[PDB]
């Protein structure tokens, strides 16, 4: 993984040695060129994972989701360029420096063979997160959106190291390799009932699970865009992804301690997707869509059935497109009315034609509009869970209603009716602002043509 | 006052000084290359090679082999009268029961 | 020709012969000469054309074989060297073992639309053989889980012998 | 700014943990919870009992 | 609005029909690989057991 | 645990026995990372004192790098003999209570029954 | 056969033409109407050449053209079914087609978005063409939820209404509450038949089809507008005439029908269902004939027309003669 | 610029309160 | 101008592309440490043609 590794810190020189007026260009180009050279992981097998050496490995699960990574970057980038103008040219630099960072944390993390190496790079993603988010974010309560997003993950993170050192101790290799074969069952005891919960809470903590989400709304509401898109489209899969691999030891201990997570996430999809109905900020909407959507990961994960695994690995993807996509639509908003109330400007149908294309799009995919890659996932999961449990598809079809309502909802409510007459700063839409779309829903669409290759280890 | 602040500066219109602003930048010269960089890579590089790249891998994760094989697993075993498929994925003759 | 005909079998084709008795002109005959004319001709000279061109550049691919090695059953406990060469041989065989499947499917859903009206008798023989292959593949591979192994199937394999044995003596108890 | 400040950031200074929010939360919160629990325990219970038995239709159940 | 929509048409097309073209002369004068039994004492490379020309060059340079 | 070692050679950096291991690969990755600490410490005295970060004080610079690389050297010395010593001694300790360690008898997966869990 | 399946697929790549000019901008404006026009008079001259010869000899075909994906032992290809109820919707629909855009150039004449209407009136047509030909279930769910979203952006076309988004937004909320039942169906064929081809799942013809037949039936209940989710329809009409015309009157709401006639080789086998869709008919077209004796505006009168045949059209699949529902969908 | 003196607060207790909020809320102190 | 101003904001442009290729060789000489089992497993060990040497580097 040193190919991609060392080009992504020669980003950090390339900032800081670069022209002052080309600090944007230089680093958006190259770490397009990053994002190129990332397909050649598409080298998968299907009976052995690549290999590469003692520490870093990739898989059918860790491939996507480091083109994904990769590919967030430059969009980041694209979409920080407006409300840092007026920043100081060094403050302008540290702020790719720690989005640099965070991509070289994320792909270490994602290829770590070895699970107390993933756990330092999965923790080492909460510093730069905390810091642009507390640094860079525009509203007071950025201070406390820090706060509670770094304490919930270290309540939960520091049990789960605990117990990765334990089963190190006991089983002698934490190597991912070894454990496949050196696993063993997991006996029924008290013991092994916190070992499970050590093992899991750090994953659903950030996932986030249903009654642990409340550092979600704040977090992915205060931070600045680019925070936004990171913090929803491959931080909130770092638990996904943690939970799929550290499954593999928690057998069949999962098959009982599964019920209060399945029940919270079947059950927090309604609440969620329900809150939404009813949310007066339009950033703060979009982010309980996350938690609705990522109770699907949570069951899926833990029912631990092929197809269910498929399904997961397809919303991931599918939800890291979409939803950094609606934060980008709703900075559009921001950046001129400069401010987050969904009722403040309607009618942008009227003065922004072609940026109400997008909303549409990206409404269609969030409500998992067939073929795109966002039905196919959650189609996935629903089967899974019926075979489960044949009553799930009550919960499942339910939430299908209310997240047509909340996402068509959100698309009249802002571009459709009569417009505000007081705004009159609606200015045409960028070139900027059209291409950070048209860089999100293409992908999410061309990616229908070719399903198979974020579909997962067990296609 | 409560203390000497700036006052809360209005924000500008980048379409004023530049009507031919893609909103990349100010400089116009800035601007445009901006534009460039990201249309070229974006869509010329990654979207339309990748794209291409991934239309043509190498049977990603061997399923036209998979089907390849089963078709002379399926003509072999019918031509000499054995199961299409066997229901014991291990020969039991080498395994041991507890008791 | 294309394809192997003992896999993907397709029995005669038995076309009953134009009687006319009526006499108006059948649109389908003058369509059919236009359609000859004006669609197929143009088409089989353009083929032809890149037929003969590859004849010139002929070059061959091959069908990769893998040559068997122990399985899950002859490895020692915890031996990674010998345990991974099993569990990739299984994984490729469960791959396999899924497009087994796959063509038996293909074979009743061929048949079902190929025999119209009269499918529900017509068509027994591939229904029969599409439960058999059923249930040999959901014997091998079926309650696994997504993390599946060789040695999951293996205990799965064991607790079925075992219950099969448990019932011979109980069928001999006379 | 008043109604979004008042319905979201003065919902919880306003706030006292007496009977009626206690209540209120204990059986929207918790009730659903414990509903479903015993939905889903009681029909996989039933459903693992007829599959030990071997008297559950699972002919050409192969996909999971 | 028409000005983005003339910039991603063009960008596509730079290297979509350069792209397009080129998928079209391989495959006519260069075809695919006909499926053949592997000669005895033959040991293929990793990169001839794919059909495409375009795959086969895909393992070649890059797997 | 080793400090009690019986042949400890007590308060020396590097005992004569420690000559018999290779001595670290100038090009250690380990102990490039060491330089480029060195190099970090540079960057930042000039920082700290409001100086041309990059530029001023090559002459400075060059003698951070070279002092970390320099003590960094022999700290890869000491650590790679301290774990020479500790398989020393666990083999060591193993081969003198041969009752303690003894090889278990491996079957076969064929052989050994584990229970099947069925995910349904 | 050569003849039979290249004209069958000629009749949908030549309804995509329009809108894929419309997209690298490889045609001219103002002609649009007009060129879309055009484009369904072809459409249905081609597509009655498949049609007689089914007339003839009873021709019938799968065309299973592309391999999507593989989900293990379930194999999802793109396939077309030109059957006897694919060589008979597919004319009378493009034939209906022709005459709506063509009162629609005269009657949208002084619409500014005149283009993106008969943008918008091309793409229902194509996804209920891909909902009618559909051989299994998942492209049958492309269709299915196409014809739903192009209604949602057709009823609130004049978007700056109030009551139009209203009523956008409840005919998805009342055809969501219906795809409930079409995932049930689709995850129990998957997990009691291992298939969502149609080919296979009348093959093992499942005896104890209580459960999947209840989900098609709920699926029927909203796109069909019958009793319970029958409001939306009516309400419908707050889009242009001609939307209600096409979509709202004999192309779209028939849907519902149109599914249930594809599953009648298991409809037919299952009375409990057939007792259920009867009685869900007979209050559907007694209901919304009753409520049509005294509306005053016009098109709601034909709305309520138009749910009565529909309710007729499901008591006619409860006495079990799905021939003749199909038959009445055309006439 | 709003500052807390206009936001809403907790519930008035005593009669100039009620006041305040009325003339906060632009309503009238009988209509609060 | 002419080699200045040129090479002198333009040089950054080899940075990534460098990082890319010094990457890609120290992959390759990762795996010539993990050789221990090169054209010696159960599945792909054969006799070496008359002129090759390796199976793999
Ligand atoms: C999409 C747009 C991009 C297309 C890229 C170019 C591909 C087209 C060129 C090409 O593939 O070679 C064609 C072909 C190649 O030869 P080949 O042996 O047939 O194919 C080689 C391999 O077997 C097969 O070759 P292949 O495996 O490379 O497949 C070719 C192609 C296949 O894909 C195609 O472009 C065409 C496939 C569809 C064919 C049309 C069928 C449509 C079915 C309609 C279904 C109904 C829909 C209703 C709803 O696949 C791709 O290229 C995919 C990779 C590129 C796209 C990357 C992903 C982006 C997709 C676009 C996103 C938007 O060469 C020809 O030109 C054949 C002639 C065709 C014209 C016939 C004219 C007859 C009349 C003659 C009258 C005059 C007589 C004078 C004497
Ligand atoms: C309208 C389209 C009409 C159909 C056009 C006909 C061609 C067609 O559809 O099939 C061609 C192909 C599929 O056709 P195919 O699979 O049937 O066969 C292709 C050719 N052979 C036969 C040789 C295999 O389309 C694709 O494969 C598109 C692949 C999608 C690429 C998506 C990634 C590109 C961007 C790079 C990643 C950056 C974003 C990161 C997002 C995260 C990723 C995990
Ligand atoms: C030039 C062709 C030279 C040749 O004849 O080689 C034939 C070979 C035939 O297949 P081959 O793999 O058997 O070639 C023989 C093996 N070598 C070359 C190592 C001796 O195919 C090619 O090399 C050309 C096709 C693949 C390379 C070009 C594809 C790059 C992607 C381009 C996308 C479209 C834009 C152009
Ligand atoms: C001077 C006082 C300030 C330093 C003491 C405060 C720091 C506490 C930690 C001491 C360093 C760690 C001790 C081990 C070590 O490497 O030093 C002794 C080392 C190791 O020798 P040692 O094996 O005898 O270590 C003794 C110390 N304990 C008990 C902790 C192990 O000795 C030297 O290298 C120096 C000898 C040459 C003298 C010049
Ligand atoms: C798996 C995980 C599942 C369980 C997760 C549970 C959720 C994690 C716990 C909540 C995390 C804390 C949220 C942030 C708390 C906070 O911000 O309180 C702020 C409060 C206001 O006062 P203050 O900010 O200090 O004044 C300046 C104002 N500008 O300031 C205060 O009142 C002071 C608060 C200090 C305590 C917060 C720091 C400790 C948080 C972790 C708990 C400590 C460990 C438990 C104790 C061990 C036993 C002694
Ligand atoms: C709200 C606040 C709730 C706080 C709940 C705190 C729960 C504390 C639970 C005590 C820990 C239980 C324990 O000691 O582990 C069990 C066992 C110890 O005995 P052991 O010697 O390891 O037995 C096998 C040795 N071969 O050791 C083991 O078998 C391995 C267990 C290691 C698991 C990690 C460390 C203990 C669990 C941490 C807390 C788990 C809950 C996580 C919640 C996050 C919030
Ligand atoms: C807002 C906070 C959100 C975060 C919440 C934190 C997560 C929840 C805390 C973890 C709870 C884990 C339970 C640990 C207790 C020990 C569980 C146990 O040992 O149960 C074993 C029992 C026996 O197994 P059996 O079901 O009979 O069948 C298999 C037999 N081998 O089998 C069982 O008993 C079944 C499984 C355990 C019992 C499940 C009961 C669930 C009740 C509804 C839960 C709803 C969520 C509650 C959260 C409130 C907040
Ligand atoms: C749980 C079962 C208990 C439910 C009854 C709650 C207890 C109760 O009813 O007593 C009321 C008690 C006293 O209130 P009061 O006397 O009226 O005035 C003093 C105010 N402290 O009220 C109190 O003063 C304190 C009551 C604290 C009770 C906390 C437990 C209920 C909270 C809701 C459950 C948690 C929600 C979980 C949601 C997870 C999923 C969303
Ligand atoms: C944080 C890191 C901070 C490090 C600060 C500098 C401290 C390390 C200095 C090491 C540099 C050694 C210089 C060269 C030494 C040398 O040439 O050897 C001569 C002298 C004595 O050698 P001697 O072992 O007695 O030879 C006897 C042979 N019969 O050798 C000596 O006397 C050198 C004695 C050095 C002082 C003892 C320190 C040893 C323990 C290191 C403490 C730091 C450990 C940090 C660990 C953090 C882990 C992450
Ligand atoms: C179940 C529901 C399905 C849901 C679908 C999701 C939405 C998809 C959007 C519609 C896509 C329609 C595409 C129709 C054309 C098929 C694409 C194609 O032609 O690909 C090449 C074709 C496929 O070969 P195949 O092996 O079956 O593909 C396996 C892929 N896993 O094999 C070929 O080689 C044919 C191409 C060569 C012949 C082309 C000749 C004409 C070229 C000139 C005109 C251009
Ligand atoms: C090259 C090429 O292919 O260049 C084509 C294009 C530019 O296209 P253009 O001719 O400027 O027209 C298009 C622009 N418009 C419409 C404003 C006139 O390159 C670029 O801008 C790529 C970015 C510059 C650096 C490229 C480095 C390549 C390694
Ligand atoms: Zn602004």
């Amino acid at each position: 993984m040193l190919k991609y590794i060392i080009p992504t810190i020669m980003l950090m020189p390339l900032t800081w040695l670069s022209k002052n007026n080309m600090i944007w260009v230089n680093s958006t180009a190259h770490s397009l060129l990053i994002s190129f050279t990332s397909l050649l992981l598409m080298n998968q097998f299907g009976d052995n994972s690549l290999n590469f050496s003692l520490l870093f490995f990739s898989d059918s699960l860790s491939t996507p989701l480091l083109i994904l990574t990769m590919w967030l970057l430059p969009l980041m980038l694209m979409a920080s360029q407006h409300h840092l103008s007026k920043e100081n040219l060094t403050r302008k630099k540290l702020f790719i420096t720690m989005l640099i960072s965070l991509q070289l944390f994320l792909i270490m993390t994602f290829t770590a063979m070895e699970l107390i190496l993933f756990y330092i790079l999965f923790e080492a993603t909460l510093v730069p997160t905390l810091i642009i988010i507390t640094r860079w974010g525009n509203q007071t309560e950025r201070l406390n959106a820090g706060l509670y997003f770094l304490f919930y993950t270290l309540a939960g993170s520091l049990p789960l190291l605990v117990a990765l050192i334990y089963i190190q101790n006991t089983v002698g290799s934490l190597n991912f390799l070894m454990l496949q074969y050196w696993v063993q069952p997991v006996h029924n005891s008290w013991s092994n009932v916190f070992m499970w919960l050590a093992c899991m809470m750090a994953f659903m903590v950030k996932m986030p699970l249903y009654g642990l989400h409340l550092w979600l709304p704040k977090a992915h509401v205060e931070a600045p865009i680019a925070g936004s898109m990171v913090l929803a489209a491959v931080l909130l899969k770092l638990g996904g992804y943690g939970m799929l691999r550290i499954t593999l030891i928690l057998n069949p201990m999962t098959d009982f301690m599964a019920y209060p997570f399945i029940m919270l996430s079947l059950w927090g999809m309604i609440m969620t997707s329900s809150i939404c109905l009813r949310q007066t900020d339009l950033k703060s909407l979009i982010a309980y869509s996350s938690v609705s959507h990522m109770a699907l990961v949570i069951v899926a994960i833990l029912i631990q059935t092929p197809w269910s695994y498929m399904g997961a690995t397809a919303l991931m993807i599918a939800h890291g497109l979409t939803s950094s996509m609606l934060f980008c639509l709703a900075n559009s908003n921001y950046e001129r009315i400069h401010s987050r109330t969904m009722i403040l400007a309607r009618g942008l149908q009227t003065l922004l034609p072609l940026m109400a294309t997008w909303w549409l799009l990206a409404s269609l995919t969030n409500l998992a509009l067939p073929p795109t890659i966002n039905l196919i996932g959650e189609l996935f999961v629903v089967m899974s869970t019926f075979s489960w449990s044949n009553i799930t598809i009550i919960l499942m079809g339910v939430n299908m209603v209310i997240t047509a309502l909340y996402s068509l909802y959100m698309l009249i409510m802002t571009q459709r009716g009569k417009y505000t007459y007081h705004i009159n700063n609606i200015s045409p839409s960028f070139t900027r602002e059209n291409a950070l779309m048209s860089l999100h829903i293409l992908p999410l669409l061309l990616l229908t043509l070719n399903p198979k290759i974020i579909l997962g280890p067990l296609y | 006052l409560r203390w000497q602040e700036d006052p809360e500066p209005e924000d500008e219109n980048l379409y004023e000084k530049n009507p031919d602003s893609h909103g990349y930048d100010k400089d116009p010269a800035v601007d445009i290359w901006n534009m460039r960089v990201v249309f070229f890579f974006g869509f010329s590089i990654v979207l339309v090679l990748g794209s291409t790249f991934v239309a043509y891998l190498p049977d990603y994760r061997m399923q036209e082999w998979a089907r390849r094989e089963a078709e002379r697993l399926v003509k072999y075993r019918e031509a000499h009268g054995l199961p299409i498929m066997e229901s014991n994925c291990f020969d039991p003759s080498k395994i041991q029961l507890p008791e | 020709d294309s394809w192997d005909k003992d896999v993907y079998p397709e029995p005669p084709r038995r076309t009953p012969a134009p009687s006319p008795q009526t006499s108006l002109p059948n649109p389908i005959t003058y369509l059919t000469k236009a359609f000859d004319l004006l669609v197929d001709r143009p088409v089989t000279l353009v083929r032809e054309f890149i037929e003969r061109q590859h004849a010139k550049n002929k070059y061959y691919y091959y069908h990769r074989e893998f040559r068997r090695v122990p399985d899950i059953t002859e490895c020692q406990e915890k031996d990674v060297l010998c345990m991974f060469e099993a569990e990739m041989q299984w994984r490729r065989d469960y791959k396999v073992d899924q497009e087994i499947v796959n063509i038996i499917q293909e074979r009743l859903k061929a048949c079902q639309q190929r025999e119209g009206e009269s499918h529900r008798q017509n068509c027994a023989k591939e229904l029969e053989q599409f439960t058999q292959v059923v249930k040999a593949y959901q014997d091998r591979y079926h309650d696994l889980g997504a993390h599946y192994s060789a040695r999951k199937c293996l205990a799965k394999q064991k607790q079925r012998m075992l219950a099969e044995r448990k019932a011979a003596k109980e069928a001999a108890a006379a | 700014v008043r109604w979004t400040y008042a319905r979201s950031a003065n919902i919880y200074p306003n706030f006292r943990p007496n009977t009626k929010t206690s209540l209120l939360g204990a059986l929207f919160g918790i009730g659903p919870l414990v509903f479903w629990y015993y939905v889903f325990k009681t029909d996989r219970d039933r459903k693992e009992k007829l599959i030990q038995e071997g008297k559950l239709d699972r002919t050409f159940n192969i996909s999971y | 609005d028409k000005r983005f929509l003339k910039l991603l048409r063009f960008y596509i097309l730079l290297t979509g029909i350069p792209v397009a073209i080129g998928i079209t002369l391989i495959n006519v004068f260069i075809g695919e690989a006909e499926l053949a039994e592997i000669p005895e004492g033959y040991v293929p490379e990793h990169w001839e057991y794919f059909k495409h020309p375009i795959s086969r060059w895909i393992a070649r340079t890059f797997f | 645990m080793m400090t009690g070692r019986q042949g400890r050679a007590t308060f020396q950096f590097l005992p004569d026995e420690a000559r018999s291991l290779p001595p670290p690969k100038l090009t250690d990755p380990r102990l490039a990372f060491v330089g480029f600490l060195g190099y970090c410490s540079g960057l930042i005295d000039n920082a700290i004192r409001r100086r041309p970060v990059l530029l001023a004080g090559l002459h400075r610079q060059l003698l951070y790098i070279t002092s970390f690389v320099f003590v960094g050297y022999y700290l890869l010395k000491r650590q790679d003999y301290m774990y020479a010593v500790r398989d020393h001694d666990m083999f060591s300790y193993i081969k003198s209570h041969p009752e303690d360690f003894p090889e278990k008898d491996k079957k076969t997966y064929g052989e050994v029954f584990e229970e099947f869990h069925p995910v349904r | 056969m050569n003849m039979f399946s290249s004209l069958s697929l000629v009749t949908l790549l030549l309804l995509t033409m329009p809108i894929m000019m419309m997209s690298f901008n490889t045609y001219k404006p103002s002609n649009y109407p007009l060129y879309v026009k055009t484009a369904i008079s072809y459409a249905f001259i081609t597509s009655m050449i498949p049609t007689m010869m089914f007339i003839h000899s009873g021709q019938e075909l799968i065309i299973s053209n592309w391999h999507w994906l593989t989900i293990q032992t379930l194999k999802l290809s793109l396939s077309f079914k030109m059957d006897y109820f694919s060589m008979m919707f597919i004319p009378v629909a493009l034939f209906v087609t022709w005459s709506i855009m063509e009162f629609s150039m005269w009657y949208m004449y002084s619409d500014p978005n005149i283009n993106k209407f008969f943008k918008y009136l091309l793409l229902f047509l194509i996804t209920m063409l891909i909902l009618v030909t559909a051989n299994n279930l998942f492209q049958l769910f492309i269709g299915w939820e196409g014809v739903g979203i192009m209604s949602f952006l057709l009823i609130g076309w004049w978007y700056g209404r109030a009551d139009a988004n209203t009523a956008a937004l409840q005919a998805i909320l009342y055809n969501r509450i219906g795809d409930i039942g079409f995932i049930l169906a689709m995850a129990w064929f998957l997990t009691n038949l291992n298939t969502w081809d149609l080919q296979q799942i009348f093959m093992l013809n499942p005896s104890d089809s209580n459960m999947p037949l209840i989900g098609l039936a709920l699926a029927a209940t909203g796109k069909s507008a019958q009793f319970g989710l029958h409001p939306w329809l009516p309400s419908a009409m707050e889009g242009p005439t001609p939307v209600s015309a096409l979509l709202h009157s004999s192309t779209m709401v028939v849907a519902g029908i149109f599914l249930l006639i594809r599953f009648y080789p298991l409809t037919e086998n299952n009375k409990y269902i057939q007792s259920i869709t009867l009685c869900l008919g007979a209050i559907t077209t007694l209901f919304t004939a009753m409520c049509a004796l005294t509306q005053n505006d016009i098109k709601k009168i034909i709305a309520f027309s138009t749910s009565s045949q529909l309710g007729l059209m499901m008591v006619t699949i409860g006495i079990n003669q799905p021939y003749l529902a199909f038959l009445h969908i055309c006439t | 610029h709003i500052t807390k003196d206009m936001l809403p607060g907790p519930y008035p207790k005593t009669p100039e309160e009620r006041a305040a909020a009325a003339k906060k809320y632009n309503m009238r102190v009988e209509d609060y | 101008m002419n080699l200045l101003q040129v090479v002198r904001d333009h040089w950054v442009h080899v940075l990534v592309p460098m990082g890319f290729v010094f990457g890609y060789y120290l992959d390759r000489k990762n795996d010539e440490k993990l050789t221990a089992f090169r054209n010696k497993s159960l599945l792909y060990k054969r006799e070496l043609k008359p002129n090759e040497e390796v199976t793999w580097k």
